[PDB]
């Protein structure tokens, strides 16, 4: 099974996102058609950033993301979409439960007789969890969408929701914007740096109707935003859900099928 | 061993229900027939509906709840199903059976002696076992010509209160799948538990990957027709504010969507080509 | 080793049986005689259904599988039984056992002066169980019957058993009879959906006898019969064991060992 | 080295005892002798009988106690056995010795003050080790020419009573290996366990799987006989009421079941042939 | 495929940095690009510094909390990061949740009669994770041409204390990171934990081992620059009396120390040759 | 990759430290340069000795290594020093953080009601030990050195630091120096007996600049002293941190890259 | 690479000691020597005496205490060892630290109210280890032509008491390695331990399983010499009853047996011969 490999990658300064992509054109001749697989990698900083605010210098902010966006879509009605990963699944967990009596009797000197009786009951369930959940959003022929989702966290005192609207504030150790939210130490990678994408799609070519396709591949981010100010001898904390969404850059990538040549056709935004 | 590929796709954008089938032709000299084996992927959208944040007493909201899916030949034909995954699981769980037993006695000197026996027996079992959100199963429409899936939602854990299904009825409290708080003074819109603690099958896509096998007979039709089906089952999912607690109900199937493909396959040249579909929405 | 192939399938629509049978002719040039691998596959309905009771509608009735039947037996005498799976095992089972003892002083500022001593004993099992388990009922050189008998099941309150009289039961949701019984995410999936059978059998055939042989190969269930109604602000639950006894679709194949040619003859039922 | 195989099989419809025998004759050039590993299977059945459940104060069962296979060549011929599977068990177990002590002292101070101290040394020994309902060693009648093995009840739990075997003895209960209720107000053929509850060997059928490897020269007869024997051994469970309460009692071997066969092996040809058969049944 | 290798390292004496390079070409017939396998390794010391032991009242510390590394190719060359190793960890970890009851009642018997009732409800939960001194997170400013990393101090113990950081903050003892007593009667100097105590690469020495793969245009230059930067930075730790108790405070980045190290990359003959070298000291 | 192996033996009675030196002369085709990989072996005693003070004869001293020396240096320009075993670590540990509640409540027959509430927090941390940690205390182009610290000891009633200044100390169980310290079944064996080296290096050699090399290879260990004596029916410990430092023996090998030739130039001490 | 294979043993009877001797010869083109690889295995007796159970007031055991096996080469020759096995280990342990905290406050109800409020702060280490009856350490002899090993009594468990050792002291009761009971009422020489109770190396045969890398100039000696010595020390265990309590006592190598043997090594022809034996008896 002979493999045609090329490589392109290009970085967006603008939205500091970097699209590192392979393309392997597969020549299995036992299959019908042509076909291509898309591995897409890369690198997306999380831009997180805190700040004063303008109008309120006062009240302090701390914007970071919530969701990293990943999709890949053609409009070549010649190519489809034949496989992909990852692909939702269906949660799993161990599960263990107890139930138990006691029956117990007693003698004293008092003198006294006793009686005793006693029931227990216990369940415990067991799971995986991540600090960023993974799920497809959408996907059909002509493409697939991929959203990563903050989910969960360790926190010295237990895990806590992404949707927890306290999250990652503090009590302010100074008067800087940096100092009313948590230590870099406390942030999770996804957070602190950014997301490392690694996503595959396997892509399907209809022969005789045509050499040249368009595939355009979506990088993003979903921003939060967290705000926190201090009033009456006391910390109030706020957050906006969906503060700054779809923080995307778009790849238009050529592909030739019959050549084997792939080259970047544009990029929006620089 | 002679094995040829090729694949088949198609959509539904309306339903947003889409079929990956994937196909492995199999020439076996040791064997007097042609086999096919077929995997099915793609996506069904679970047809989630968000609940009206505004509503005030009584409010609802749609999910989906189930996902069946079914390959099949024509009556007519020389084509038989004869093997699939997943088969029904008989499923295997850990016991533990422990018995106890403690027996002591104490004493104690002052002015006045004193004493004590102390004597009791414990008994308990332990049961392990695993736990998922959907369940999958065959459907008992199931034939020589036919296989289906029925992936239904199955264990589904509110917090740490559950497990919840479609059926689950609380005598008072009804069905609390979704249900937030059982005396939380909000909005029935907003009285729900958060769309993320939802199972992700419930409101995402599910992504399907089914497998049969499938043989034709060599003096058979050159070309024959497969049907292949992805379907979602959408539950009516609400909440009311009586004056004195919240109660759930959950109404199934209260909405159904279902994609229809036929493929016409060419068993001589190992190609296949979409023939037919059929988009049916079904409302209650 | 060559082996050479053929597969039947058939449905019996009546009992909602599918026999899907896989036979293997093995020319082992190693071995004295004739050889035949059948690999007994397919779907066995639960027919699991919920009912009123004709003469008393106030009586709910479900009628579920307690056994799947699974057999398959020969006439010829030039056919020898020579190997199968699965076969009955000796169950195993993990011990672990505990003894200890405390010996305990202490003292008071009443002033007073205490003892103390202590016994403990502890025994723990532990197994695994199935929902169903397979047993071999009968087998010789002509043939093999299996049962695959209702066991065990998981339940919020610990596990059940199968003989348990209550079982499935539950305090009615609503008028009718499928309200009286636990519902489906409650039930295992071999009553649920059914059962899919997996049995192999190694036969030989002794030559220059003949050149044919006919096989019955027998699928089939036991249903049993549970029945739930309400009397004086109480609910009344009775079961029959053996309600429904020999729900069996039998299938005969006809196997001529020199062609390598495998036949339907007929099914009964239909 | 040349490998040659075949079968044989030998039925007691009556007795429903059944031999599958597997040879592999080994033409091995680095050895002097010709080698035939022989693996017997098949079907003993327990021959279990239900208890009349009309029977009133006084009851009995029978059940499968214990399984004999044997193996064996003739005093006269030239054919030994050299090996066989399995062997007796020198048993392994798991141990954990833990030793422990407590020591703190507490104050509570008001107006007046108080004190105290203590102290407290536990001790324990904590074993594990695999429990099987019945077991297999070797027959002592093994020798050079003759294997044969005793699978014999062992281990068997009542529900969480137990575990009980064939001698099996409390002073006033005797024993109580399928007794149900020692104060049971029902009938005495009601007033056992379960059928379910019983171990699968006592009420089924046994399966064996026993492998022998024997040797013959070279210039020894072409052909010999090699004598395989499957036996069951039923013992008589009782139960009765005496007025106050239940009492058990199990009389081992009551009733025997026996199946010989004869086989006619030639070494020359590699070809085997049952001969003779011996059906005998023994009863107390 | 073919593969040609070789090496290249540098020096800074004064900083106790040292570059390892190890070089991997890789000529792919089925690629239309030059290939590069880049591994990084060698020395970077932390440039700890002990506390004078003669300081009384205040005293301070500096140890290396961050190692930086970076590898570049040129704005105007034909030469991209295609890929690199360690990249950023979606972090995971197990929990445990489990609710349990217990319900009980007790009784005595004397000339007059006693009872009583006892119940509670348990829950609790459990996070199971890795817990590590030092982090490695991507650079922000990573891209096309340039992949970076920071290697920092992250989860840092005590003794039983902390975990601590750089940033760690007590509202009354400050910074307690390497605070050896709160309200310790000795020299300042004195009253840091034991330097065995402190993370290996706080006091000692990082020895990097990163991976990087780099593609070239055939049409491109023959020769091309990669930029290698080693760096560390020191923190500023530093405790005081303030006469009742003990108060630290961490100063980041306080003290910096790089090396960057220009390679030239001969694409043709695969050979590598250091071309120039920056050695930087900042301080605050 | 044709291997060329030579190796060395030698023993310096002065300090008893041998070394165990094999070169593997590395030519592979596939590589720019020369190649040598120096596998670095053998045995370093502990010298462990008990002696009485002389000026003090009443005051027992144990000698002991507390860190053994490991090096390999190199003076010519034209080697690289190309990659090293082991490697400095970022440590790692399993934790396990738990958070819990309680809620009781309780009836009595006095009668009386009871309520109760609670609130549980524990943190489990998990790692491995060393009895000795090995460290890189310097490397660069031209060379590396480790160190073989004492970490952490076996003892009854817990895990002693090896900072411990009361280590190995005892209750005196006679006149003798021995006595006063702990048996050599209580000693682990990096001190009871020795160290058993094993570090590796790999080298580079530009080729047509020079035929030779000289390597300096120092194996040695820095002891630690221990003071006990009896003083008003009590035991004084004390502890002297490098007591004898750099206990070290040098060897210098000369390397000829192109005959494949490695003679031992000199040792010292002897 | 070339491998030739011999044996060669040597017996002392007389103290129960004897060698076993494997030589492999290896001739590897890519080494400008010859390679031995020699492994030493057989047995060495404990030399344990049983005590005289008709002893008193006092008694004495002779029980095996250490095991030294070397070998080694002449000073003369040009043959070095270069590496064996076992070397010294640097030992491993797991190490668990767990902090908890418990807080919580009670309520009850009567004609006056009443309540309370109890806090507690728990901590402590758990150590994970292997623990062996014998420990093997290399001999502090060992150079560049001598390997040697001690194989010495290390933690012995009396019951579940100890590990006692060869100096252990307990300032009343001495030595209680071997002692049975602190207060028997007993013969001295029935007041030891049971015999089976003892390790298997101190009252059995210790069978060494040595291994050694030798070294040898091709412009050498076609003819070398190396020396191989099996020795045991054997301890004396007294105990005695002074009135009132046991005590006991342990004396190292209060006996020594030794049995040196001495192996022409032929490395042209790869044969191997014992050329000359010395049997050493100690006894203070």
């Amino acid at each position: 099974a002979e493999i045609i490999k090329r490589t392109q990658d290009i970085t967006s300064k603008r939205l500091a996102i970097t699209q590192n992509i392979q393309f392997d054109f597969v020549k299995d001749k036992k299959y019908n058609k042509d076909a291509l697989v898309v591995k897409m990698q890369g690198f997306i900083s999380s831009r997180t950033t805190y700040s004063d605010l303008k109008k309120y210098p006062y009240i302090k902010r701390m914007i970071w993301p919530f969701q990293y966006n990943i999709s890949l879509k053609t409009k070549d009605s010649n190519v489809d979409l034949i496989n992909y990963l990852p692909k939702n699944k269906i949660d799993s967990a161990d599960v263990s439960q107890k139930l138990g009596y006691n029956i117990g009797g007693n003698f004293q000197s008092a003198p006294s007789i006793g009686g005793s009786g006693s029931f227990n009951y216990s369940k415990t369930i067991s799971y995986n969890q991540k600090n960023y959940v993974t799920e497809v959003e959408s996907q059909n022929s002509k493409g697939v969408k991929w959203g990563v989702k903050a989910n969960s966290f360790v926190t010295p005192n237990g895990q806590v929701s992404a949707y927890d609207q306290y999250l990652f504030a503090q009590d302010p150790t100074g008067p800087a914007a940096r100092d009313y939210f948590v230590p870099d130490n406390q942030l999770p990678p996804l957070i602190q740096s950014g997301f490392n994408p690694s996503f595959i799609t396997t892509l399907s070519h209809e022969r005789g109707k045509g050499d040249k396709s368009e595939f355009e591949i979506t990088y993003g981010r979903n921003m939060d935003a967290t705000y926190a100010y201090v009033t009456r001898h006391r910390l109030a904390v706020d957050r906006k859900h969906d503060a700054f969404k779809n923080r995307n850059v778009t790849v238009k990538y050529e592909v030739n099928w019959k050549t084997h040549e792939v080259k970047i056709k544009s990029i929006t935004p620089k | 061993v002679t094995l040829y590929k090729t694949t088949a796709t198609a959509d539904s954008d309306k339903f947003k229900i889409s079929q990956i089938l994937t196909f492995n032709f199999i020439k076996d000299k040791s064997y007097d027939k042609d086999t096919l084996v077929l995997k099915a992927t793609g996506n069904i959208n679970s047809g989630f509906v968000k609940p009206n944040p505004n509503d005030y007493d009584f409010s609802k909201l749609y999910w989906g709840a189930k996902y069946n899916v079914s390959i099949s030949s024509q009556s007519n034909d020389s084509v038989n199903v004869v093997d699939y995954a997943p088969k029904n699981q008989n499923e295997e769980f850990q016991v533990q059976n422990t018995l106890g037993y403690t027996f002591g006695g104490d004493i104690s000197i002052s002015n006045g002696l004193s004493g004590g026996l102390n004597g009791n027996t414990a008994f308990s079992e332990t049961i392990n076992y695993k736990q998922e959100s959907y369940r999958t199963t065959l459907s008992r429409n199931t034939n020589y010509k036919n296989v289906g899936w029925g992936v239904e939602a199955h264990k589904i854990m509110n917090n740490g209160w559950g497990p919840y299904g479609r059926d689950s009825f609380h005598p008072t409290y009804g069905n609390e799948l979704f249900l937030a708080g059982r005396q939380s003074s909000a909005y029935a819109g907003q009285n729900f538990i958060a769309q993320h603690q939802m199972p992700l099958l419930s409101r995402s896509n599910f992504n399907p990957e089914f497998l049969s096998v499938l043989s034709h007979r060599q003096d058979g039709a050159k070309k024959s027709k497969i049907t292949v089906t992805y379907q979602r089952e959408m539950d009516l999912y609400q909440i009311c504010w009586n004056g004195f607690y919240w109660a759930g109900a959950n109404y199934k199937n209260f909405k159904t969507r279902t994609f229809k493909s036929t493929y016409e396959i060419d068993w001589e040249n190992h190609k296949v080509k979409l023939l037919d579909t059929k988009e049916t929405e079904n409302n209650k």
